[PDB]
C-alpha cells in the first residue's frame, strides 16, 4: 500500500529505519522525534524529547541500542531507545550542528558537521572532545570511514574533503562538483560513497588504500534546487543496488547502481522530500518531506 | 409455469382486541417481543401486552391522528408521527416526549428509522421526505422529487439506503449521504401506498390496486408480478418463511407465497358489532418477533390476532 | 471507375462518381471528397445518433437527456418483461456480505455527522469563534503561459491568508428573496401496461 | 453563495511578480450580475501598484468565460461584444430582475453538475478562434490597469499628502471621450460598451485581402515570396486547401500567381492567408492576379 | 445563503442518546433469543 | 500476403480499407496480420479531432499502449506522393519517427500537416459516410469522446 | 411551516379528511376516466354531513 | 505493451515505474484547441495544487 | 419607471425554456411575422 503517515506538526526532515528494521524514527521543525512501529498499521508508540532546535539529522548506532540527533540548538544529543531518555548531551560546538555520524563497529566516537566552521570529533564517555579540523567553513554532512580512521565531510566550497584521525590533516579531497554538496552516505561496501549536491547532478567516490587518484565513478541527472536551498540527503539501498534521492520537485527518484537509468521518479508528495530511507531488509521505502508528513512505498 | 410452490400452513384468527375509539393506522412491535404499539386516529398511543393482549398503557401527546409509530431496536425510545405535522421522541423510562423534529409542511404520513446509523427518515404530504438526526433534531437532507403526496418510506442498511412510494404512482430509490434519486420506477398506474423489503434476500416488493409487483436491488430491476388482489392496499409485510401479506382498504387480506407468487389464502374477516360493512378495512399490519403471530390494525376499532394452523396437511389444504 | 494503381496519373477526380466504391487519391495533388467527404459542414443541433455495440439505434439517448450514466434509465420494452427468478437458490440475489455493510456504515455516519456538525453549529449561532487556519501556500499554473507575461516563468506561487471577521458586525445581506422553483429533472418514460376498454356501459356506472 | 479555491484572473491582472501573497474573504460582496453574495480575493497587484479584487460570482464568470476582475476574455482576452461576435455568438441571458434571478438560480443548479474545468454551454462550441479574434487580441501585458486613480484633490491642487497622494496626481481625462463611463452591468452584458466599437472599427479597418470582381480571374497574386520557396512549396501551401491548377512561381520579381480549381478553395485559402502565410519566414502578400 | 436567525426551540437540548443497556433489550440478546 | 480491403465493422457503421502495399508493404502487411489477428476488437476511439482526425486501434484506449506486428514498433515506409489531401487516408501515426505501433488513423480532411510525420497508407474503401457522422459526434477535452465508439468485427481481406 | 395549535385545529382536521378524500377513491378507485369528477363528490361529502348533523 | 496508467487518472494505488508511470502518449495533438483548452487545468484557467 | 416584474412579460420571454433537441436539425427552421 502507499501507506502514509501523519502527526508531525511541522517539515520532517530526517525518517530512518531501526537498523532491526523493527522501529521507525522521524524528525523535523517540531522540536521533538517522533516513532513509530514500521510493520502492522505503521502505528506510533514513543515520542522522544528535548531538543530546543530543529532535529536536523537522526542517527542510529549500528545495533540499534542509542540514539543519536543532530539539533539546531548548537548541541547533538545521544539518547537510549531503551528509554527515549538523554544519556548525553554534546555541547561546546558553537554553531548549528547540523550532521551527526557514530562509529560504526569502531570504538564509541561521533563526527559531527556544524555551521561553525569545525568538524568535531567526541567520545561519548569523556564529556569532552578528540579533534576537530577547522578548515575555513560550515561543514554540511560528514561520514567516517568503515576504518574509522578518515574522516569525510561536505560543504559549501564544492570540494569533498577527508581528514586522518592520526596525521590530522586534510587526507583527501575530491573536486568535480559544481555547487554546494548537501549529502554523504557511504554504502555498507564500506567503499562507494554518494554525493547529492543541490547543483542538480548526484555522484558516487569510493574511498580505499588506492584509488584511480580521481574516483568520480557514476554520475546521475535529475535532482532539483530552488529558492529553498533545504538540505538533500542520499542513500544507497541494502545491497547497493538502487540509489534514493529526494528533491524540491515532489518526486522520489530511484535509480541504480547499475544502469544508471531512472527507475523511479514517483509523484505522491505535497511538499520537498528531505530524506528517503530504505529499510535494512526490505524493499519498503520510506519518505519524509516537507509536507509535513510520510510515506511508506513497497518495491 | 413455475416449480410449484412451498406449502405454507393458513392462518385463523384467534383473538379480537377492542379499546380504540377511531381507527388504528398503524402498529409495531418492541424489539424484545413483549409488547405492541397502536397508534390511532383517536390521537392515543396505547401499548397492549401482546401475551394476554391486555392493555398497559396510554400516551397522549398528538393533536390530531397518530398515523406511524416504530420502536427502536438501539436506544429505549418510541418514534411517533402524526397529521399535526409534528414528530416525536417518546422516552420509554419516563412515557415522556423528550424530542420534537419540526419542519414538515403537511400531514406525516409514515416514518422509518436506520437501523445502523442513528437518523430517522419521515415522508410527508408536502411531497417530500426528510432525514432527520436523531440526536440534534436538525434535518440533514430534505429528499425532494416526488409530486404529489409521499405515501411510504422504509430505509435498510444496504444500498440504496432509501425507498419511497408517491401518489403521484412512483417509486424513487434515493442515497443517503448524497440526498437525491438513483432510480425512479414508473411501472404502477395507481398510488404506491405500499411497500416492503424481504429480509434476507436483497429483493423488495411494492403494492397497488393494480398488482403487487416484485423488483430487485440495488437499481430496482423487474422480477414479477403478483395479481389478484384489486383493492386499494394498504400495507405489505413479508414473514422470514416467504408469506407475504397483503392487506386491502376494503377488509379483504390475501396470504401470498413470496417466491412464486402463488395466493395460497384469502381471509375476508367479519366488522364488530356496532360497525357498518362500509367500514371494514386494514390499516397496518405486522408480523410478530416469532413470526407466528400476525396482528392487523383495522378501521372498525379492532386489532386481530391471526396464528398459524397447526392441524392442517398439504393433503387437507392442497396446493393448486 | 477510379483508374488503376499506378496509372490513375492524369486524371483528377471532382465529382465522387470518379471514386467508384470510393476511395481518396493521394497521389493526385487534388483535395478528395469522396463519398460527402472533406467539406466542413454547417454546425446543426442534432444530437449525436449513436448505435449500440450491435448496430442497433440506442434511442436511450433522447430520454437520457442532458443526464450523467448515474441515472439508470428504464425505457425499453424488455424492461417489462418477468424475469424468471423463481429460484430460492441462487446467489444473485443475497444481501451484501455484513462486512460490506460496516463499510457503507461507517462512511455514511462520516458524513452525515459532518454534515450535521455544520447545519448544528448554523444553529449555535453564538459561534465560538476559532483562530483562522494557518495560511495556505497555493502554486498556481496560467493557462496563458510564455514569456509576454510572468516574467518568463510559468508558474507563480501564492499565500492564501483569510481576513479576520469583525465580532461586532451584523449580517449584510437579505436573504429572503423568492423565486418559483425550477423546472424538475427529465421526465421518466412511462413503463406501463398496455390500457383495457371501458364499455359505454361502465362509463355510465 | 459562492465557494472557491483561488481567483480566475487574467495574467494582466494578477500581477508581475512570480510569488503572490492574497487574502480571501468568505461571503464578502454581492456579484454586480448574480446579486447573489460571493467570496472575495484581494491582492496586491505590484509595486505601487491598487489593491484588486474579484468583483462577479465564479458562476457568472464560467458562464461567459472572463476573467473575475479584468471582465476580458480568458484565450483571447477582448470585451465580451468582441468574443461574442468573433464566435458570432447569441448569448440568451435574461435582463429583467425576476427572469433574471431565476435564469441565474437554474443556471447555477445545473452548473453544479460540472467539472468545474470549461465553460458551460456554447462557450464550448464557440471555441473555434477566428483569425479576426486571433488579429485583434493583446499581445503583452497591459500593466497600465493596475495603476491608481485620479487625485481629485492633485487635480484641483489639494493632494496635500504629499507624494502619498491616493491617486496618480495626474491630468483627469476629458469626460467626452467614449473610453470613459462603461458602467460595469453592461460591460458584462454587452450592449454599447465604447471599447467594443472602437476595437470593433479597428478590426474593420485591418488589413485584409481584397476579392476580385469577375469570377474568371482565378489567378492569385501572392507578393513578396523570395528565391528559398518551392514551387512545390506554393502547392503545398495551395494544395490541399481545394485545388490548385497552375503555379507560376515569378522569380523575376519574386512573386507567385495560382490559378485554382475551386474559386472557394483559392478564395478562403488566399484570404486566411492574407500576409499572414508564413512559410520560410516570409510575409507574401495573397491577391487575385489580373 | 443561511441565516442567523434562531429559536427558542433549537438550543442544544437532550444532546446524548441513551443506548439500550445490557439487560434492556439489547441487540445482543434479541439476536439470541428463542 | 497484402489483403487487398481490411473490414472493420464498427459499431457505428461498417468499413473497409484499401492499404497500398506496393507504396506501404511494411505497414500494410502489419495492418492486415493485426485485422486478421482479431487484437483490435475491444479498440476505442483514442482522439476525434472534428473534420480533423478519428484515432483509435489502441490495446489501452488511453494512447500509451499499442504494440505492431514485428515488436513493439518499426520505421515507416515513407511515400513522396502519397499525401493527406483527403478524407481516409489510413495512415498510422506515431510520436517519434520509426516507433510506429498499433495506432490507426483515419482522416476526415485534407491534412497536410501529417505529411512527412505520418506514412499514408491507404484509403477507407468502406463507409465513409459513416467516417463523417463518427467524426460529427461531440467529444470531451481529452478526444476520448464521451461516446465508447468500438469496433464489432475487425478482419482482412478474403 | 407554522404548528396546528388551538385555533386551527377544526380548520386543519378538514384539510386533512378532504385531502384523504381526494387520494382515497377519487384517484384510487376511479375508471371514471374522462374526468373523475372528484371537485363534486368532495360536494357530496360535505352535504353528508350537514345531512347527518341535521338527522 | 506493458502496465501503462491512464494519465487522466491521478488517484495511483500502483507504485508505477519510471516508464511505467511517464510513458508518452502517441497521436497528433488536436490543432483546435486554444492554449486554454490545451494546458492541464484543475480549475477554469489552469491547474492549481 | 418603478414596478418590478411588469416586463416581464412584454419586453422578454418571461421565463423561456427553450426546446430539448433530438436527432434532427433544428437550425435552419425560422417562422414569420404577423
Amino acid at each position: 500500500p502507499i501507506m502514509l503517515l501523519s502527526g508531525h506538526e511541522g517539515e520532517v526532515y530526517c525518517c530512518k529505519f531501526h537498523p532491526n528494521g523493527s522501529t521507525l524514527a522521524s524528525a523535523g521543525f517540531d522540536r521533538l522525534i517522533l516513532l513509530w512501529n514500521v510493520y502492522g498499521d505503521c502505528d506510533n508508540y514513543a515520542t522522544l524529547k528535548g531538543h530546543s532546535g530543529a532535529v536536523m539529522e537522526l542517527h542510529y548506532n549500528t545495533d540499534g541500542s542509542m540514539l543519536f540527533s543532530a539539533s539546531t540548538d548548537k548541541t547533538v544529543a545521544v539518547w537510549d531507545s531503551e528509554t527515549g531518555e538523554r544519556v548525553k548531551r554534546l555541547k561546546g560546538h558553537t554553531s548549528f550542528v547540523n550532521s551527526c555520524y557514530p562509529a560504526r563497529r569502531g570504538p564509541q566516537l561521533v563526527c559531527t558537521g556544524s555551521d561553525d566552521g569545525t568538524v568535531k570529533l567526541w567520545d561519548i564517555r569523556k564529556k569532552a572532545a578528540i579533534q576537530t579540523f577547522q578548515n575555513t567553513y560550515q561543514v554540511l554532512a560528514v561520514t567516517f570511514n568503515d576504518t574509522s580512521d578518515q574522516i569525510i565531510s561536505g560543504g559549501i566550497d564544492n570540494d569533498i574533503k577527508v581528514w586522518d584521525l592520526r596525521q590530522n590533516k586534510l587526507t583527501y579531497t575530491m573536486r568535480g562538483h559544481a555547487d554546494s554538496v548537501t549529502g554523504l552516505s557511504l554504502s555498507s561496501e564500506g567503499s562507494y560513497l554518494l554525493s547529492n549536491a543541490m547543483d542538480n547532478t548526484v555522484r558516487v567516490w569510493d574511498v580505499r588504500p588506492f584509488a584511480p587518484k580521481e574516483r568520480c565513478v557514476k554520475i546521475f541527472q535529475g535532482n532539483v534546487h530552488n529558492f529553498e536551498k533545504n538540505l538533500l540527503r542520499c542513500s544507497w539501498s541494502p545491497d547497493g543496488s538502487k540509489i534514493a534521492a529526494g528533491s524540491a520537485d515532489r518526486f522520489v527518484y530511484v535509480w541504480d547502481t547499475t544502469s544508471r537509468r531512472i527507475l523511479y521518479k514517483l509523484p505522491g508528495h505535497a511538499g520537498s522530500i528531505n530524506e528517503v530511507a530504505f529499510h535494512p531488509d526490505e524493499p519498503i521505502i520510506i519518505s519524509a518531506s516537507s509536507d509535513k508528513r510520510l510515506y511508506m512505498g513497497e518495491i | 409455469t413455475m416449480p410449484k410452490p412451498q406449502w405454507h400452513p393458513p392462518w385463523k384468527l384467534y383473538r379480537v382486541i377492542s379499546g380504540h375509539l377511531g381507527w388504528v393506522r398503524c402498529i409495531a412491535v418492541e424489539p424484545g417481543n413483549q409488547w405492541f404499539v397502536t397508534g390511532s386516529a383517536d390521537r392515543t398511543i396505547k401499548i397492549w401486552d401482546l401475551a394476554s393482549g391486555k392493555l398497559k398503557l396510554s400516551l397522549t401527546g398528538h393533536i390530531s391522528t397518530v398515523r406511524g409509530v416504530i420502536v427502536s431496536t438501539r436506544s429505549p425510545y418510541l418514534f411517533s408521527c402524526g397529521e399535526d405535522k409534528q414528530v416525536k421522541c417518546w422516552d420509554l423510562e419516563y412515557n415522556k416526549v423528550i424530542r420534537h423534529y419540526h419542519g414538515h409542511l403537511s400531514a406525516v404520513y409514515g416514518l422509518d428509522l436506520h437501523p445502523t446509523i442513528d437518523v430517522l427518515v419521515t415522508c410527508s404530504r408536502d411531497s417530500t421526505a426528510r432525514i432527520w438526526d436523531v440526536r440534534t433534531k436538525a434535518s440533514v437532507h430534505t429528499l425532494s422529487g416526488h409530486t404529489n403526496a409521499v405515501a411510504t418510506v422504509r430505509c435498510q442498511a444496504a444500498e440504496p439506503q432509501i425507498i419511497t412510494g408517491s401518489h403521484d404512482t412512483t417509486i424513487r430509490l434515493w442515497d443517503l449521504v448524497a440526498g437525491k434519486t438513483r432510480v425512479t420506477l414508473t411501472n404502477h398506474k395507481k398510488s404506491v401506498r405500499a411497500v416492503v423489503l424481504h429480509p434476507r434476500h436483497y429483493t423488495f416488493a411494492s403494492g397497488s390496486p393494480d398488482n403487487i409487483k416484485q423488483w430487485k436491488f440495488p437499481d430496482g430491476s423487474f422480477i414479477q408480478n403478483l395479481s389478484g388482489h384489486n383493492a386499494i392496499i394498504n400495507t405489505l409485510t413479508v414473514n422470514s418463511d416467504g408469506v407475504l401479506v397483503s392487506g386491502a382498504d376494503n377488509g379483504t387480506m390475501h396470504l401470498w407465497d413470496w417466491r412464486t407468487g402463488y395466493n395460497f389464502q384469502r381471509v375476508h374477516a367479519a366488522v364488530q358489532p356496532g360497525s357498518l360493512d362500509s367500514e371494514s378495512g386494514i390499516f397496518a399490519c405486522a408480523f410478530d418477533q416469532s413470526e407466528s403471530r400476525l396482528l392487523t390494525a383495522e378501521a372498525d376499532k379492532t386489532i386481530k390476532v391471526y396464528r398459524e394452523d397447526d392441524t392442517a396437511t398439504e393433503e387437507t389444504h392442497p396446493v393448486s | 471507375e477510379p483508374p488503376p494503381y499506378g496509372y490513375r496519373k492524369g486524371w483528377i477526380p471532382r465529382l465522387l462518381e470518379d471514386f467508384g466504391d470510393g476511395g481518396a487519391f493521394p497521389e493526385i495533388h487534388v483535395a478528395q471528397y469522396p463519398l460527402d467527404m472533406g467539406r466542413k459542414k454547417k454546425m446543426s443541433n442534432a444530437l449525436a445518433i449513436q448505435v449500440d455495440s450491435e448496430g442497433k439505434i440506442k434511442y436511450d439517448a433522447i430520454a437520457r437527456q442532458g443526464q450523467s450514466k448515474d441515472k439508470v434509465i428504464y425505457s425499453k420494452y424488455t424492461d417489462l418483461v418477468p424475469k424468471e427468478v423463481m429460484n430460492a437458490d441462487d446467489p444473485d440475489l443475497q444481501r451484501p456480505d455484513e462486512e460490506a455493510i460496516k463499510e457503507i456504515t461507517e462512511k455514511t455516519r462520516v458524513a452525515l455527522e459532518k454534515s450535521v456538525s455544520q447545519k448544528v453549529a448554523a444553529a449555535m449561532p453564538v459561534r465560538a469563534a476559532d483562530k483562522l487556519a494557518p495560511a495556505q501556500y497555493i502554486r498556481y499554473t496560467p493557462s496563458q503561459q510564455g514569456v509576454a507575461f510572468n516574467s518568463g516563468a510559468k508558474q507563480r506561487v501564492i499565500r492564501m491568508v483569510e481576513m479576520q471577521k469583525d465580532p461586532m458586525e451584523p449580517p449584510r445581506f437579505k436573504i429572503n428573496k423568492k423565486i418559483p422553483r425550477g423546472p424538475p429533472s427529465p421526465p421518466a418514460p412511462v413503463m406501463h401496461s398496455p390500457s383495457r376498454k371501458m364499455t359505454v356501459k361502465e362509463q355510465q356506472e | 453563495w459562492e465557494d472557491a479555491d483561488f481567483p480566475i484572473l487574467c495574467q494582466t491582472c494578477l500581477g508581475e511578480n512570480p510569488y503572490i501573497r492574497m487574502t480571501k474573504e468568505k461571503y464578502g460582496k454581492e456579484c454586480k450580475i448574480c446579486a447573489r453574495p460571493f467570496t472575495v480575493f484581494r491582492w496586491c497587484p505590484g509595486v505601487r501598484m491598487r489593491f484588486k479584487k474579484t468583483e462577479v460570482c465564479q458562476t457568472c464568470s464560467k458562464l461567459k468565460n472572463v476573467c473575475q476582475t479584468c471582465l476580458l476574455d480568458l484565450e483571447y482576452g477582448l470585451p465580451i461584444q468582441v468574443r461574442d461576435a468573433g464566435l458570432s455568438f447569441k448569448d440568451d441571458m435574461p435582463k429583467s430582475d425576476v427572469n433574471k434571478e431565476y435564469y441565474t438560480q437554474n443556471m447555477e443548479r445545473e452548473i453544479s453538475n460540472s467539472d468545474g474545468t470549461r465553460p458551460v454551454g456554447m462557450l464550448g462550441k464557440a471555441t473555434s478562434t477566428s483569425d479576426m479574434l486571433l488579429k485583434l487580441a493583446r499581445t503583452t501585458p497591459y500593466y497600465k490597469r493596475n495603476r491608481p486613480h485620479i487625485c481629485s484633490f492633485w487635480v484641483k491642487g489639494e493632494c496635500k499628502r504629499g507624494e502619498e497622494c491616493p491617486y496618480r496626481h495626474e491630468k483627469p481625462t476629458d469626460p467626452d471621450d467614449p473610453l470613459a463611463d462603461q458602467n460595469i452591468k453592461d460591460r458584462y452584458y454587452g450592449i454599447n460598451d465604447p471599447v467594443a466599437d472602437k476595437l470593433l472599427k479597428r478590426a474593420s479597418t485591418m488589413p485584409r485581402l481584397d476579392p476580385p470582381e469577375d469570377k474568371t480571374i482565378t489567378t492569385l497574386y501572392v507578393g513578396g515570396l523570395g528565391d528559398t520557396i518551392t514551387e512545390t512549396d506554393l502547392r503545398n501551401h495551395f494544395y490541399q486547401f481545394g485545388e490548385i491548377r497552375t503555379i507560376t512561381v515569378v522569380q523575376r520579381q519574386q512573386c507567385a500567381f495560382i490559378q485554382f480549381a475551386t474559386r472557394q478553395a483559392a478564395e478562403v485559402a488566399a484570404e486566411k492567408s492574407f500576409n499572414k502565410l508564413i512559410v520560410n519566414g516570409r510575409r507574401l502578400n495573397v491577391k487575385w492576379g489580373r | 445563503q443561511l441565516s442567523k436567525q434562531y429559536s427558542s426551540r433549537d438550543l442544544p437540548s437532550h444532546t446524548k442518546i441513551k443506548y439500550r443497556q445490557t439487560t434492556q433489550d439489547a441487540p445482543e440478546e434479541v439476536r439470541n433469543r428463542d | 500476403w497484402q489483403p487487398p480491403n481490411v473490414y472493420l465493422e464498427t459499431s457505428m457503421g461498417i468499413i473497409v480499407l484499401e492499404l497500398y502495399w506496393k507504396h506501404a508493404p511494411k505497414t500494410c502487411k502489419n495492418f492486415a496480420e493485426l485485422a486478421r489477428r482479431g487484437y483490435y476488437n475491444g479498440t476505442k476511439f483514442h482522439r476525434i479531432i472534428k473534420d480533423f482526425m478519428i484515432q483509435g486501434g489502441d490495446p489501452t484506449g488511453t494512447g500509451r499502449g499499442g504494440a505492431s506486428i514485428y515488436g513493439k514498433q518499426f520505421e515507416d515506409e515513407l511515400h513522396p506522393d502519397l499525401k493527406f489531401t483527403g478524407a481516409g487516408i489510413l495512415a498510422m501515426a506515431n510520436a517519434g519517427p520509426d516507433t510506429n505501433g498499433s495506432q490507426f488513423f483515419v482522416t476526415l480532411a485534407p491534412t497536410q500537416w501529417l505529411d512527412g510525420k505520418h506514412t499514408i497508407f491507404g484509403r477507407v474503401c468502406q463507409g465513409i459516410g459513416m467516417v463523417n457522422r463518427v467524426g460529427m459526434v461531440e467529444t470531451n477535452s481529452q478526444d476520448r469522446p464521451v461516446d465508447d465508439v468500438k469496433i464489432i468485427k475487425a478482419y482482412p481481406s478474403g | 411551516a407554522k404548528t396546528v395549535t388551538k385555533q386551527r385545529v377544526e380548520s386543519h382536521f378538514d384539510l386533512e379528511l378532504r385531502a384523504a378524500v381526494m387520494h382515497d377513491i377519487l384517484d384510487m378507485m376511479p375508471e371514471g376516466i374522462k374526468q373523475n369528477k372528484a371537485r363534486t363528490i368532495l360536494q357530496h361529502l360535505s352535504e353528508a354531513w350537514r345531512c347527518w348533523k341535521a338527522n | 505493451t506493458g502496465v501503462h496508467l491512464d494519465p487522466a487518472v491521478k488517484e495511483v494505488q500502483y507504485n508505477p515505474t519510471y516508464e511505467t508511470m511517464f510513458a508518452p502518449e502517441f497521436g497528433p495533438e488536436n490543432p483546435f484547441r486554444t492554449q486554454q483548452m490545451a494546458a492541464p487545468r484543475n480549475m477554469l484557467s489552469g491547474y492549481a495544487e | 419607471r418603478k414596478r418590478k416584474r411588469g416586463v416581464d412579460y412584454n419586453a422578454e420571454i418571461p421565463f423561456e425554456k427553450k426546446p430539448a433537441l433530438g436527432f434532427y436539425d433544428t437550425s435552419e427552421e425560422n417562422y414569420q411575422a404577423l
